């Protein structure tokens, strides 16, 4: 048994300093955290001013710390001079990052009943994640018989979903996959022809 | 909240494996190459806006051995317990037969940040293009990772993403082929 | 330069 060898015991330490942004700039929270194998041991949390002992095994650091002095006053400062300067050095291609969807519409190859069709909508490739992906019938939105995936991350800056729509295609329908997203001021839309 | 930037940063014994990594919601900005000592952009552009020095990353990375090696003996030597990922394969854009692709294998929900992914093709090792990043951070303190394969599509060519990990008894090997 | 700064982390009492 093992999928890989090297069985030795391991032992693991992350440090995570999160800067929490509320309104662009307005509200800055730092939280730094200090975390042994799964388990975070003791963090620093801007709102409170002074390191604390998450369990007991981080309460030596938390007092430690805490009787430093200077170090106290340089994370108490931190959200201006560390979280709120880098929000500034990557703004223009973080926080302003929008890139458009391409949107594609198919019948699945999965087709399980007569005189029905089964469509999919793709929507891959966009940035941010916030995003509505809706069907619509003529002009009538298809709420009904709606499956989703749910936002994919890509781990490129981009996201995909798939929202799927059982039909039963009569002659003259029109079917629309439309998309709702910060990156166009316009729904995009693609369109399947009974 | 609306965004959220992290510094994130690990060191694995006896491994002696670090890394430095900032996040943006979600995403890698940068890492900083332990064995090259330089910085590396997740997207080639974020070179061209920003800068980072990556000594700093060293700096801290030491400082992490450091402070790992007291809480190590601190704990009485107790290990990280394995959690297996959970693993998913997928295309970056649907597939259209002779269209350039990629493949994407989807590694969620593990620690500690080891694993070992292969990509197969017709059962065979494959690495041309190959890419992968770097371990990203998630909340419950586990990891997260994307392996890449740009590819042509066929009809007769198949695919697998093997995963190994010490929290997995055997490799899990997640399966695409062409949706004929 | 825009540079991006890190937090210092810092040891355990030596």
């Amino acid at each position: 048994m093992g999928s890989m060898g090297d069985t030795r015991p391991r032992f693991l330490w992350q440090l995570k300093f999160e800067c929490h942004f509320f309104n662009g700039t307005e509200r800055v929270r730092l939280l730094e955290r200090c975390i042994y194998n799964q388990e975070e041991s003791v963090r620093f949390d801007s709102d409170v001013g002074e390191y604390r002992a998450v369990t007991e095994l981080g309460r030596p650091d938390a007092e430690y710390w805490n009787s430093q002095k200077d170090l106290l006053e340089q994370r108490r400062a931190a959200v201006d001079t560390y979280c709120r300067h880098n929000y500034g050095v990557g703004e223009s291609f973080t926080v302003q990052r929008r890139v458009e969807p391409k949107v594609t519409v198919y019948p699945s190859k999965t087709q399980p009943l007569q005189h029905h069709n089964l469509l999919v909508c793709s929507v891959s490739g966009f940035y941010p994640g916030s995003i509505e992906v809706r069907w619509f019938r003529n002009g009538q939105e298809e709420k009904a018989g709606v499956v989703s995936t749910g936002l994919i991350q890509n781990g490129d800056w981009t996201f995909q979903t798939l929202v799927m729509l059982e039909t039963v295609p009569r002659s003259g329908e029109v079917y629309t996959c439309q998309v709702e997203h910060p990156s166009v001021t316009s729904p995009l839309t693609v369109e399947w022809r009974a | 909240e609306e965004h959220v930037i992290i510094q994130a940063e690990f060191y694995l014994n006896p491994d002696q494996s670090g890394e430095f990594m900032f996040d943006f919601d979600g995403d890698e900005i940068f890492h900083v190459d332990m064995a090259k000592k330089e910085t590396v952009w997740r997207l080639e552009e974020f070179g061209r806006f920003a800068s980072f020095e990556a000594q700093g990353a060293l700096a801290n990375i030491a400082v992490d051995k450091a402070n790992l090696e007291i809480m190590t003996k601190r704990s009485n030597y107790t290990p990280i317990t394995n959690v297996p990922p959970e693993v998913t394969v997928l295309t970056n854009s649907p597939v259209e037969l002779r269209e350039p692709n990629v493949l994407i294998c989807f590694i969620d929900k593990f620690t500690p940040p080891v694993v070992n992914v292969t990509w197969l093709r017709n059962g065979k090792p494959v690495t041309t293009g190959v890419s992968e990043t770097v371990f990203l951070p998630r909340e419950d303190h586990l990891f997260r990772k994307f392996h890449y394969l740009p590819f042509l599509p066929s009809t007769e060519d198949v695919y697998d993403c093997r995963v190994e990990h010490w929290g997995l008894d055997e490799p899990l090997l997640k399966h695409w082929e062409f949706d004929a | 330069f825009n540079c991006y700064f890190p937090l210092r982390s810092y040891s355990f009492r030596p």
